[PDB]
């Protein structure tokens, strides 16, 4: 694991 | 591929195969079904717990960070069992909520309307199942717990988590900053001590436990806790039954009294699962507004098997009561001998009278 | 009466009621009589929604089931109700049989859910009626608990249910509406070229005869409100954008308006464009405030009467605000002062505003 | 219904 982690965030969608 | 669900296009997928797929130039496959095992009580099969999720995250990150996989999508898979598919899917959703900050509707869209469907999760008791919770329930409960500050992956210690789950070290879990759930200690003459009892006494002494609540018949002498300054309280009711609301109001008032002093409450029944989940579950709904299904999912994510049998329908039918009490009750200003001098929840009208002199 | 053992067959009552799912046509025997209703009773999908079956479907199933049970040749037989093997058709048949046991035979939720728990393969959960990818599901457990709670609060009464009236007015050409409870009607917007068309005349007649005292419009104008005011019905706009969730200021105005009319014994009729999404947000908030449904129970009961209500992100919105709505019984009061924003009805206000009204007066 | 069969839970 929970420290120093790959980037897999949910992609930004518009307002 | 074929029966695969997309989580992130070109990089994370969820598959189900009854054979070992071969890695290609664009795809790397992995499974944990043969290495990370759910330890069933009876016919419960999941969900996987927070220590399983930590072990999965270590393995997943090693594959993602390996240079050989730099231009590949990763396919996490299970066999075709509807139970093993449910565990794999729920673990990957818990990973995205807790490690990657996704929200519930983002992790649930890939799983919706899949055919064949995922097996819903059942309880750990010995009657036929009659109540289910879903991946949506578990995801919303784990997300709400994280939002309320109850899950802190940055401090999670796997070594400690797995050690104290063992029967010979006391069979307990720290559930939240306020609560421990444990199995009853036992000694040869309840009316020196074994290893699990000494283990519990040492952990509680060093982690600010101030009250022990006993919900089952006497298997140990409470003096061992009172010797070291920890209050002890019986709120005993029968194994496999549901507590009267008067017992729940007593418990919530005692827990609030200790929390306002800065202390922790440790709760045991025989196993620390069914009876204990009724009472800690009611307080969590009273405090944080979980649905009954979310509360059961969050509790089982930390400590598998909590809330047994008819206790599930009981929590579901009384969740509105627990939330109403924030507005219709106060902590008693007068002690009750029933909770060893602590203060139960009482009505607003009774609290108003207690501030006056009965003439 | 002996138990029956047959593949893909679930026991509800030993030797008398079973639920089957088959990809072949079973043959009756001296001990068994089989029936399916899939050719006669079917769900009409808006998009990719497939169920649950509604109260009119359930009523017609009950007539058929009773005819078979009461037939003299079946007196010593077990009755097997069945579907095809698809997980969507299985969910519809199982949920309809559970609703039958709750409404006609007085079973409780845990009694009707025990035969269905942990069945393999599982039942397909129910999805919404909108165009976006699904992201929110309700289960047979949610629907059963919602229908049971609605019956316990006096909102469903099969003894007085009028099938012909129910089936007539759901059709577009007679106004596309359903009476949801003794207090509420949900309907699609009327239309006109401001000379009234058949569905508008049908709506105005039914509302005049059934004690509607307020109409609430939630969508852009497609007709002249004077047609309602000319027959003595108050008309109120609370308009918000298609596919969005309403600000809580709109919800509090709506709940106070509804409380004011209900106190007079009248009904409130609410429409948006289709009478499904926006209308489901406001009527659902009032049902949770009044009766304490969970959000999933509320969605299930609303769709049991009027398929397709509460669309897309409105499902997660109702789910996240259910504690707000239920606990407004303790955190708000109905105002002592009328409000022009709701045509002189009384809005919900905070405890503090209510205290300061009393202090001034 | 006039002739509701007796299918109450046992
Ligand atoms: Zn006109």
């Amino acid at each position: 694991a929970f420290t120093d982690v790959p980037a897999l965030n949910y992609p930004a969608t518009p307002p | 591929l074929d029966n695969t669900i997309e989580f992130l296009r070109g990089r994370v997928y969820l598959g189900a195969y009854d054979y070992t797929p071969e890695d290609t130039d664009e795809l790397v496959f992995f499974t944990v079904e043969d290495a990370i095992f759910y330890n069933s009580f009876h016919l419960d099969f999941g969900p996987m717990n927070i220590g399983h999720l930590y072990r999965f995250a270590v393995i997943f990150h090693e594959i993602l960070n390996d240079p050989e996989n730099a231009n590949k999508a990763v396919v996490f898979y299970s066999s075709a069992s509807t139970r093993q598919r449910a565990n794999a899917a729920c673990m990957l959703c818990c990973y995205m909520i807790l490690v990657q900050a996704w929200t519930p509707h983002q992790v649930l869209q890939p799983l919706a309307q899949v055919d064949p469907p995922f097996m819903p999760f059942r309880d750990a008791g010995y009657s036929n199942a009659d109540f289910e919770i879903t991946i949506q329930d578990v995801v919303y409960g784990v997300w709400r717990a994280k939002e309320k500050g109850l899950i802190d992956l940055h401090s999670f210690n796997l070594e400690s988590y797995e050690k104290y789950e063992h029967v010979e070290f006391g069979d307990f879990n720290v559930l939240t900053p306020d609560f421990i759930a444990f199995a009853s200690p036992q000694e040869d003459h309840p009316k020196h001590l074994n290893q699990p009892f000494k283990s519990v006494l040492n952990f509680f002494a060093n982690n600010n436990v101030q009250l022990v609540v006993r919900l089952n018949s006497h298997l140990y002498n409470k003096k061992h806790f009172e010797d070291i300054g920890i209050q002890h309280l019986d709120l005993i009711f029968e194994d496999g039954t549901c507590p009267d609301l008067s017992i729940v109001k007593n418990f919530v008032g005692a827990a609030e009294t200790i929390i306002k002093r800065g202390g922790k409450i440790a709760v045991h029944c025989k196993a620390g699962l069914g009876r204990t989940g009724c009472l800690i579950g009611a307080h969590l709904i009273y405090t944080y507004g979980f649905t009954a299904n979310e509360c059961i999912g969050f509790l089982r994510f930390i400590r598998p098997g909590m809330v047994v049998g008819p206790q599930q329908h009981w929590l579901y039918l009384h969740q509105n009561d627990f939330r109403e009490w924030k507005y219709t009750t106060r902590i008693s200003l007068k002690p009750s001998e029933a909770i060893g001098g602590l203060y139960p929840l009482i009505s607003l009208e009774e609290y108003r009278l207690q501030k006056k002199k009965l003439k």
